């Protein structure tokens, strides 16, 4: 019985049919990213040993982060098929939902109280 | 899989520094420098008693009697249950015993 | 409360207790390789012994460096805050 | 500061890590941490009760408290 | 942080690329945006779906908590991530066998609830006889209406 | 302290927490036995169970088949 | 990023510790520790690294189907019920420099040592970075391995947030 | 259950202390005669909540199953209560059997030690409360309804038989596993192991379903 | 109300004629002087409202908001001396003007008769309020925050001008004393649904309602420390006020005018409490929780029962507190790490003991634990909605349990956990900061002895 | 201290002790300690109070509000009538919901001291309650926030259109 | 359980319906059948504030134990025998039930061997 990933329950690394095909290409790669992460790592140890340093070591990815969360969606925004659906049935979809809904249930109870059939004996707080 | 020469140095002049480091945690014998039988096991539990339980309830009688008692249905009381064969305290009433049982 | 003499002596007795290892032949400093003659595989079962005798786990990439009893010791003293 | 028992003490004969190291002789294997574990099977730890015995502990003494307690029981009832 | 170092639009030509890879300190082979649809992405870029938890735990990480590095590329959805939230972790039971199991459990279950409720156990026994009319009164019956009687024989 | 660690050997113990142990697990055994002299119907049945099937027609009011 | 025989030897350990898992008495786990011990010496000296990656591809597979779902967790492993229990405690060093004065001058000795070890921070901290950047290829440090001190009377590089690091049980 | 249930957890916690805040029973064991106390605790605590006749939890549980038994009510929901009794016993014979039973599974430095008097007289207490408590409620508080008293043998006496059948088929499951044979998980032991996958699904469904909503829909 | 007004004016003159160096103390304590005062307004008739003259009035209603808004003041000045500390002495004058002539145009609002008055001071506020965001904010993002603060007020309120001035034609009078007795019945035509909503819109914008929200985020993120504060606290209760006090004239139409507000702001209240769940930045958050809260209020003005007017004026008392305080705990990390993003700084709890205490009361009654004044008022309101329609407890259950996860993710993200390691300017909290804190949670949890000063008229 | 027409309260039968053991009665004795430490002191201070309070006395009176013509009779607009009518009415509007909470403690006093036999010894309590809702419902239910007395009498003329109208026809 | 194999898996239409039983007359094959004497008048137990559930045919004994129970305070170890007389008189009173049930359950198997006589 062989392993079914899904989205929420990924594939074990020692499972994976590619973690064992390591070519000279892939070291190569895993070589590079290494790079990166010591180079970052340096940059960091440099200000978070400095004695001298009091703050806070800013991090351009956490920026990075932040403003593409928020500043940064709408420049990027095209009203297309995909944006106009979605919007138009999360937007617009839930508030007919719930006029009808209310709008049912309170056309009912009116009509009930309008003929004495609604039980308000005891009713005198609203 | 071993240490290089060079990690074997590194960790060793680092466990230098650690040990010196918390050696130097131990606070020396005047630190801190601060600014300037049965019989007493009774004390304890008879001044507790007297602040935590005596008083309090001077406090709570005395609020229950003249403030909450004064006023309608503060406390409400179930009615006592009254058994065939009781007499009553506030009229001298005397409830009658049931009816002679069948032999059971 | 552990301290360093008390560390090498339970690192020395588990070892001690090993069948592989000849116990008079057995040093602070013995290679686990190069002075003992064991393999790798030898060497992943010391080290579990070691976890199961301080009672937690040393991870792979630090436990695959420690080749000497000294070293063993190096490293649970350095874990514990073992100064003295 | 600690003094270790003796670790030539720890013998893996009359224990059941006996009976392992003779399982395992029959294929030609053998356990090398067998001495590691003695001392779980040795000394104060060598007989455990088993679980009727854990469940009867106290059991012989409120037997003989509820014998002298119903036996006095019966004599007042005689008076 | 100046406005080069920020996030920029969905990049369209491979020197684009090569310079959006650079920003985001990462290999221009590992590189790659959310699909330009127009839903906000730019040119942040596309990293795995894994939740903070699935990071290797004895790694020296400069943010333990978080098992981030600084400087590194944060998930969009990192927040989502954290170790208090979503887990991506692998289980010992697949996805889907384990709906089957639970789903199947409670299904059978509620089946059963509603068996035992059309066929419920009881004693062979008759009802339970109160005197006085069944207790009219103590239940609250009008005292000045009458019940008719309710009478109990002796067996 | 009063009670030292020891190594792969069972542990010191004190007079005190044996004796209390004991007396205890007597008590609850002791407990039981008296309970269970006096207060038997509790765990075996208070009242007989009768069988329906030898009631008589007469004492039920069943009359025969031609009534 | 880890060898073959990295690989074999993290799962000769994983295998051991759900197969401990799994039989909990010592005598029972010391015979299977046994056997499995022998299936990884039966193909200990293969040498067509194809057949011996394929074996290690089998075993993992085999490992997952018999893992223990409930693996034992040594108490302050990851995942384990202690791990990081004590992080609450840890407070780093440099907030002892806002402590009042009127709080320093309750440990008088441990704060002129404190003083000292800043003295011989502040001292050593130039030497650290010229022999960083001395020492660093001209692209960058392609790993993160960091060098020891070379002449008597330095310090190895980065040294202060190792050495006055938290302890293990703070308080 | 509040008297046998909260010294049921001191129990534990006196093992855990004892064993350097270690909380799994596999590497427990032996400390029957180690722990005299907390072993005497933890089995009349043990025996509380199974039922054992007369002492505290016995004063409840007896009559809410006989009640059952005798009430006009859901046949499904009558046996799932008591398969339910029958694995209280079983995983009550669990703790017993792994954390006192048998030789010790834990470290070789030895720490064991419940002889401080805060622990003793605690334990103490709720202890005497789990053999008498129930007895002196029951025989104190008035009576609110009419216990029903008569009913067949077998409906009389059925938690007392499935308890002890559970103690019987526990013993023959735990001694099963000191035996050299090595055995493979059913799916019904890994849905045992892993709570149903309840937490594991719907703890991560659930979750990424509406936080996903909430960044991509409501906030995008 | 000239016992307010003068003494309010007088304190402009005591802040430019102060010395040098006594600008925050003298206008500290004589604006706490004024705000002991403002509990004279507490004389309330169980009939009658407090009927000063033809221009002034105040009702149970207006109390409550005039104490809150007079209490404001200090703390605004408390708040704000540090991030002024190198401001030249011209311009700290300058702010601290601001934030008097926003308190002399509030307590003017809420005070006034006729309701053409009330407009002019309802719209007179946005002029030092958009002053202070733009000149004194720190982010480039601060004069579009003006712009959009300033146009979606605008652009409800000149419309708002329209349908008062024409009532005043068709009525005679704008007096609300006046309207209570000459109110006629609204009728179905397209004239009067167009004339609703001018009157509501206005009031809509500044709550915010949902889908007219847009601005106030930008509005705090960009806003100092003050001028959240005074935002959150009082501003948007200008819009509850305002309904509260028109709708008189505007049954019975409101009866099916209201159904698509409701359907916005029922189901706005869980979006914008989802959207707190996935904010990154810690002021963010704290604005779109009061979209969420405020969301009740409109909600509760809009199906008119007495429990729902009740319940409406205890949440925008309590939720002026309570918010007031979560922008002030938000600031003084920022003051700190100079930062708003909310994972910036972890673990605070284990460098800032006391802070952290303030962080879980904040916390406390912005998720409404009973009794808070925060839960009083939300309950009300789910009562009376309850009677409403039985199917919105679904709604309003559901964002109880959305309001916990996130009021409880933001306590435990910036207090709990791992501290960040290389933050290590993390000053023990100041003085200044602790009684900052004080002076919110303390007469938030007092009310709670003396719920019905903040339950409105309808009491 | 307070009316009993108001507040009733049925008289009071406690059953004598009749006891059927040997054994003291804890109570009893923990009674008369409570009378001796809690009580007695207690009374002492009161009466000390009471000595103060003797010395000075003075007197607070209940406001009466003389009755002017209601909403009926004010002419359309004419505000000086309408507001005193509007303001009598809100008094008796706080006054009418004060009597629904004497009779609703009524009903709960009686329901605790009946215990188990409530359901049937408080048949005259839950029917008292059970009118006055009916009549306060008429009155005051469904008027809205901005009730006044224009909606009130607007509300009951519909009223008495509807039952002449069923009247009429029956 | 016996009976309710019969009902649920045997025939229905001889088993007594525990929810709408008694089916035939009280006085079908009972001549002069007598009526159940209650001890207990309605004011005595509303005094002695007994649960409506309690209030039944043999509430005499209940009242009779519960003033025990008062009157021997603090032994609770006392009125045994008034609990078990209590206890004795629900015991005829279940099995009363359990005969109506069995009278019943043998009638109904009367009318269809019966409603066999007149088709066979
Ligand atoms: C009703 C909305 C209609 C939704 C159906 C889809 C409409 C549509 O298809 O629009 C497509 C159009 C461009 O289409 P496309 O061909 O993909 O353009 C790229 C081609 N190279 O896209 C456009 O350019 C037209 C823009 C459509 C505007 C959509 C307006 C509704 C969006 C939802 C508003 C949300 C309201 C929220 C309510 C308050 C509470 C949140
Ligand atoms: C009525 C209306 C219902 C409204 C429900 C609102 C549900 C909100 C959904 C949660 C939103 C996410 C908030 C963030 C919380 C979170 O992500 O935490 C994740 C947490 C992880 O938990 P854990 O598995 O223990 O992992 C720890 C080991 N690392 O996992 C958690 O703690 C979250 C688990 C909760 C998931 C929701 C479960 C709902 C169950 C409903 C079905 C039952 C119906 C009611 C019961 C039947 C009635 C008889
Ligand atoms: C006292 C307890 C009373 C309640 C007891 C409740 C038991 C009810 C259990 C219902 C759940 C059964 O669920 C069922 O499990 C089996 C076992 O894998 C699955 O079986 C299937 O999956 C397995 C594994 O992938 C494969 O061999 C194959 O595809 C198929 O057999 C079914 O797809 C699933 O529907
Ligand atoms: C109204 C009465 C209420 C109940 C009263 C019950 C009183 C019972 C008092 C019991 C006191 C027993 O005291 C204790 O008994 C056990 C019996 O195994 C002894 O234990 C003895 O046997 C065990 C092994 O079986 C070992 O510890 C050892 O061989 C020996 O000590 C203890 O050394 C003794 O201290
Ligand atoms: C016929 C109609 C004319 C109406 C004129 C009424 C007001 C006349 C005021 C005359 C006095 C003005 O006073 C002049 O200005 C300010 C305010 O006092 C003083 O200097 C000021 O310094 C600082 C503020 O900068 C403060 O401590 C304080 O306001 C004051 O000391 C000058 O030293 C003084 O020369
Ligand atoms: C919450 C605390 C607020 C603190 C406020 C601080 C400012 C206090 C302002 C005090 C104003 C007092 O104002 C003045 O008081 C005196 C009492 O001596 C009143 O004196 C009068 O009161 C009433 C009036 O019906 C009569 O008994 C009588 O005519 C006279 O005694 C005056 O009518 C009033 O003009
Ligand atoms: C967020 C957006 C909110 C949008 C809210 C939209 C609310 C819509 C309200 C609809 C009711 C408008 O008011 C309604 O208009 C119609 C005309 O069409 C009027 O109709 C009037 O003229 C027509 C002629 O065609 C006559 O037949 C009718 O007798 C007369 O009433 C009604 O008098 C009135 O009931
Ligand atoms: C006889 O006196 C009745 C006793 C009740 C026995 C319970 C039988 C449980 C059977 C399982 C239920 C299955 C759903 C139809």
């Amino acid at each position: 019985p062989k392993y079914e990933a899904s989205r929420l329950s990924s594939l074990p690394t020692t499972l994976d049919p590619a973690e064992y095909d390591i070519s000279s290409e892939t070291r190569k790669a895993q070589a590079e990213r290494l790079a990166i992460r010591s180079r970052l790592k340096r940059e960091y140890q440099l200000q978070y040993y400095d004695p001298s340093r009091r703050g806070v070591i800013e991090d351009p990815a956490l920026v990075r982060w932040t403003y593409a969360r928020s500043a940064n969606i709408y420049p990027n925004f095209r009203p297309n098929t995909k944006t106009s659906l979605l919007g138009a049935l999360f937007g617009i979809g839930p508030l007919v939902f719930w006029y009808y809904v209310f709008k049912t249930d309170r056309d009912r109870k009116e009509k009930l109280i309008q003929e004495g059939k609604l039980d308000r004996t005891f009713n005198i707080s609203y | 899989s071993g240490y290089t020469p060079e990690e074997k140095l590194r960790l060793q002049q680092l466990r230098e520094l650690r040990r010196r480091w918390l050696k130097d945690q131990e606070l020396s014998p005047r630190e801190p420098v601060l600014p300037p039988n049965v019989i007493y096991k009774t004390y304890r539990h008879s001044i507790f008693a007297f602040t935590h339980v005596l008083i309090p309830v001077w406090i709570i009688h005395y609020y229950l009697k003249y403030h909450v008692t004064t006023k309608p249905y503060t406390i409400v009381e179930k009615k006592p249950r009254i058994f065939p064969g009781d007499t009553i305290l506030e009229t001298g009433e005397v409830i009658p015993p049931m009816k002679e049982f069948p032999d059971q | 409360p552990l301290t360093l003499e008390g560390i090498k002596d339970r690192v020395l007795y588990v070892l001690k207790l090993y069948d592989k290892i000849d116990p008079e032949k057995l040093s602070v400093n013995s290679h686990f390789m190069k002075d003992l003659g064991l393999d790798s595989l030898d060497q992943v079962e010391i080290i579990m012994a070691m976890e199961d005798e301080f009672g937690f786990e040393i991870p792979d990439i630090d436990a695959e460096k420690l080749m000497c009893p000294q070293e063993i010791v190096d490293y649970i003293a350095d874990k514990k805050d073992v100064y003295e | 500061k600690m003094e270790l028992p003796d670790y030539k003490q720890w013998k893996i004969e009359g224990t059941p890590l006996e009976t392992v190291q003779e399982k395992l002789a029959a294929r030609g294997l053998r356990d090398p941490w067998g001495r590691n574990e003695a001392w779980r099977y040795m000394g104060g730890f060598a007989n455990n009760v088993s679980f009727v015995g854990a469940l009867l502990k106290g059991f012989k003494w409120g037997f003989a408290a509820f014998v002298v307690a119903i036996g006095a029981e019966y004599y007042l009832e005689s008076q | 942080i100046t406005k080069d170092m920020l996030p920029g639009p969905y990049p369209k030509t491979p020197e684009e690329r090569a310079a959006a890879a650079k920003k985001y300190n990462m290999r221009v082979e590992d590189y790659e945006p959310y699909p330009d649809d127009g839903t906000g992405y730019g040119d942040y870029p596309k990293l795995p779906d894994r939740s903070q938890q699935e990071r290797d735990p004895w790694y020296d990480w400069d943010h333990p908590d978080l098992r981030l590095n600084w400087g590194e590329p944060m998930h969009w959805d990192l927040d989502m991530y954290i170790r208090n939230r979503v887990d991506t972790s692998p289980t010992p039971v697949n996805w889907n066998l384990m709906c089957k199991h639970l789903f199947g459990f409670v299904a059978f279950m509620l089946f059963m609830f509603w068996v035992g409720e059309t066929y419920p156990a009881y004693q062979p026994v008759g009802p339970k006889q109160y005197p006085y009319n069944n207790l009219y009164l103590e239940r609250g019956g009008d005292p000045n209406k009458e019940p008719e009687p309710v009478v109990h024989y002796e067996i | 302290a009063h009670i030292e660690p020891r190594y792969r050997q069972f542990p010191q113990l004190t007079r005190s927490q044996v004796i209390q142990a004991e007396f205890f697990s007597a008590t609850m055994w002791f407990w039981i036995l008296w309970r269970f002299w006096h207060d038997s119907d509790a765990v075996l049945g208070h009242f007989p169970y009768p069988d329906p099937s030898q009631w008589t027609d007469e004492e039920l009011g069943i009359p025969p088949d031609d009534e | 990023y880890l060898t073959h025989q990295q690989k074999v030897l993290r799962l000769y350990k994983r295998a051991l510790r759900h197969l401990e898992s799994w039989c909990i008495h010592r005598d029972k786990y010391r015979y299977f520790a046994c056997l499995l011990r022998a299936r990884f010496d039966e193909h200990k000296n293969e040498k067509d690294m194809v057949k011996a990656t394929q074996l290690l591809r089998e075993a993992e597979e085999e490992f997952w189907h018999g893992q223990h779902p409930q693996p034992y967790i040594f108490p302050e492993s990851p995942g384990g019920t202690s791990y990081e229990r004590y992080e609450c405690y840890k407070v780093p060093e440099w907030c002892l420099d806002d402590w009042h004065p009127s709080e320093k001058a309750m440990y008088p000795d441990y704060f002129a040592k404190r003083e000292q070890w800043k003295k011989l921070r502040r001292e050593s901290w130039e030497r650290e970075v010229k022999q960083l950047q001395e020492e660093t290829p001209v692209g960058g440090p392609r790993t993160e391995a960091l060098p020891p001190a070379r002449k008597q009377g330095d310090l190895p590089p980065l040294w202060w947030h190792i050495v006055t690091r938290p302890r293990e049980r703070p308080m | 259950h509040a008297f046998f249930k909260a010294m049921l957890f001191m129990c534990s916690g006196s093992i855990i202390h004892s064993l350097n805040d270690e909380q799994d029973i596999r590497k427990m064991g032996g400390l029957f005669k180690a722990m005299p106390f907390t072993t005497t605790a933890l089995i009349v605590g043990s025996l509380a909540l199974t039922g054992m006749p007369f002492l505290t939890g016995f004063y409840s549980k007896d009559l809410i199953i006989e009640a059952a038994n005798t009430s006009y009510t859901n046949a499904w929901a009558l046996l799932m209560t008591l398969i339910a009794t029958s694995f209280t016993a079983i995983y009550s014979t669990r703790i017993i059997f792994f954390a006192l039973l048998g030789q010790p599974r834990f470290p070789t430095l030895v720490n064991i030690n419940e002889n401080n008097p805060l622990l003793i007289n605690s334990i103490k207490r709720l202890l005497i409360g789990s053999l008498f408590a129930g007895y002196i409620i029951s025989n104190n508080i008035p009576p609110t309804t009419i216990p029903q008293m008569t009913m067949p043998y077998y409906l009389k006496t059925t938690a007392l038989i499935v308890t002890i059948l559970g103690f019987i088929l526990a013993l023959e499951i735990s001694n099963m596993t000191k035996n050299l044979k090595y055995h493979y998980p059913s799916n019904a032991f890994k849905f045992s192991t892993l709570l149903g996958y309840f937490p594991t699904i719907m703890h991560r469904l659930a979750p990424y379903m509406n936080l996903s909503m909430s960044q991509k829909s409501a906030s995008s | 109300m000239l016992k307010y007004i003068i003494p309010t004016i007088m304190l402009m003159p005591l802040t430019w004629l102060s010395k040098n160096n006594m600008i925050w103390v003298n206008s500290t304590a004589h604006s706490l002087l004024i705000s002991f005062t403002s509990l004279l307004l507490m004389n309330q008739f169980g009939d009658n409202s407090l009927n000063f003259s033809l221009l002034f009035f105040s009702d149970s209603l207006s109390t409550p908001l005039l104490i809150l808004t007079m209490w404001l003041l200090p703390l605004m000045l408390m708040a704000s001396q540090h991030h002024l500390s190198k401001e030249n002495l011209t311009r700290k004058k300058l702010f601290i003007t601001m934030l008097i002539s926003l308190q002399l145009f509030l307590i003017m609002t809420f005070t006034a008769m006729e309701l053409i008055l009330f407009y002019i001071l309802f719209e007179a506020t946005l002029v030092p309020t958009l002053i202070i965001i733009t000149r004194w904010g720190n982010q480039t993002e601060r004069l579009n925050a003006g712009l959009y603060f300033l146009f979606y007020t605008l652009a409800g309120s000149l419309p708002l001008l329209v349908a008062l001035i024409y009532i005043q034609n068709t009525v005679g009078s704008l007096n609300f004393l006046m309207l209570q007795y000459w109110v006629q019945p609204v009728h179905n035509s397209w004239s009067n649904v167009f004339m609703w909503l001018a009157c509501m819109m206005a009031f809509m914008v500044k709550m915010p309602l949902y889908g007219l929200h847009l601005w106030l985020p930008k509005a705090h993120v960009e806003a100092p420390i003050a001028g959240s504060m005074v935002l959150a606290a009082v501003l948007l209760k200008l819009g509850g006020y305002g309904m509260l006090r028109i709708t008189l004239i505007l049954n019975p139409m409101t009866d099916f005018m209201a159904y698509p507000f409701i359907m916005l702001s029922l189901w706005g209240m869980i979006m914008t409490s989802s959207i707190c769940l996935r904010q990154t930045d810690l002021k963010s958050l704290i604005a779109y929780s009061s979209v969420s809260h405020m969301a009740l209020v409109i909600v509760a003005i809009l199906i008119q029962t007495p429990w729902s007017y009740m319940g409406a004026t205890a949440l925008m008392i309590a939720h002026g507190l309570t918010s007031s305080m979560l922008f002030c705990l938000a600031n003084s990390n920022y003051e700190r790490i100079h930062s708003r993003t909310m994972i910036l700084a972890r673990g605070l709890q284990t460098l800032l003991p006391l802070m952290a205490t303030w962080w879980l009361l904040a916390s406390l009654t912005n998720l409404a634990l009973p009794p808070t004044i925060n839960l009083i008022g939300e309950l009300f309101v789910v009562m009376s909605t309850f009677s409403w329609s039985n199917i919105t407890i679904i709604l309003m259950g559901v964002n109880m349990v959305i309001t916990a996860l996130y009021s409880l993710y933001m306590l435990i993200m910036t207090q709990r956990g791992k501290y960040t390691y290389h933050i290590n300017n993390i000053s023990p909290s100041f003085t200044r900061e602790n009684a900052l804190m004080s002076l919110h949670i303390l007469p938030l949890l007092l009310l709670t002895l003396n719920p019905k000063i903040i339950l409105g008229p309808l009491y | 201290s307070w009316d009993k027409d108001v507040y009733p309260e049925p008289p009071r039968r406690t059953p004598a002790p009749s006891p059927q053991t040997s054994l003291p009665n804890p109570i009893t004795y923990l009674t008369k300690a409570f009378d001796l430490l809690v009580d007695r002191p207690v009374t002492l201070v009161r009466e000390f109070i009471e000595r103060q309070h003797a010395k000075n006395k003075y007197y607070y009176y209940h406001r009466e509000f003389r009755r002017v013509p209601d909403i009926t009779e004010c002419q359309e607009k004419d505000v000086l009538c309408m507001f005193e009518a509007e303001m009598q009415w809100r008094r008796d509007y706080k006054v009418d919901q004060e009597i629904v909470n004497i009779i609703q403690e009524r009903l709960k006093a009686c329901q605790q001291r009946e215990g188990e036999s409530h359901r049937q010894n408080c048949a005259k309590e839950l029917e008292q309650f059970t009118q006055v809702v009916k009549a306060y419902q008429d009155r005051y239910h469904d008027l809205g926030a901005h009730y006044s007395a224009r909606k009130c009498l607007a509300k009951q003329k519909q009223r008495m259109l509807a039952e002449r109208k069923a009247a009429k026809e029956a | 359980g016996a009976h309710l194999a019969r009902r649920y898996l045997g025939d229905a239409s001889v088993e007594p319906d525990p929810l709408r039983m008694p089916t035939f007359p009280p006085d079908y094959g009972f001549p002069e059948r007598k009526e159940r004497e209650m001890v207990a008048t309605q004011q005595e137990m509303n005094d002695a504030q007994l649960v409506l559930q309690q209030r039944d045919y043999c509430a005499h004994y209940l009242i009779r134990f519960l003033k025990c129970k008062r009157d021997s305070f603090p032994n609770f170890l006392a009125c045994k025998h008034e609990r078990h007389d209590w206890d004795y008189c629900e015991h005829l009173d279940y099995v009363k039930r359990m005969k109506e049930f069995e009278r019943e359950r043998r009638l109904l198997q009367r009318k269809k061997r019966r409603e066999q006589r007149e088709a066979d």
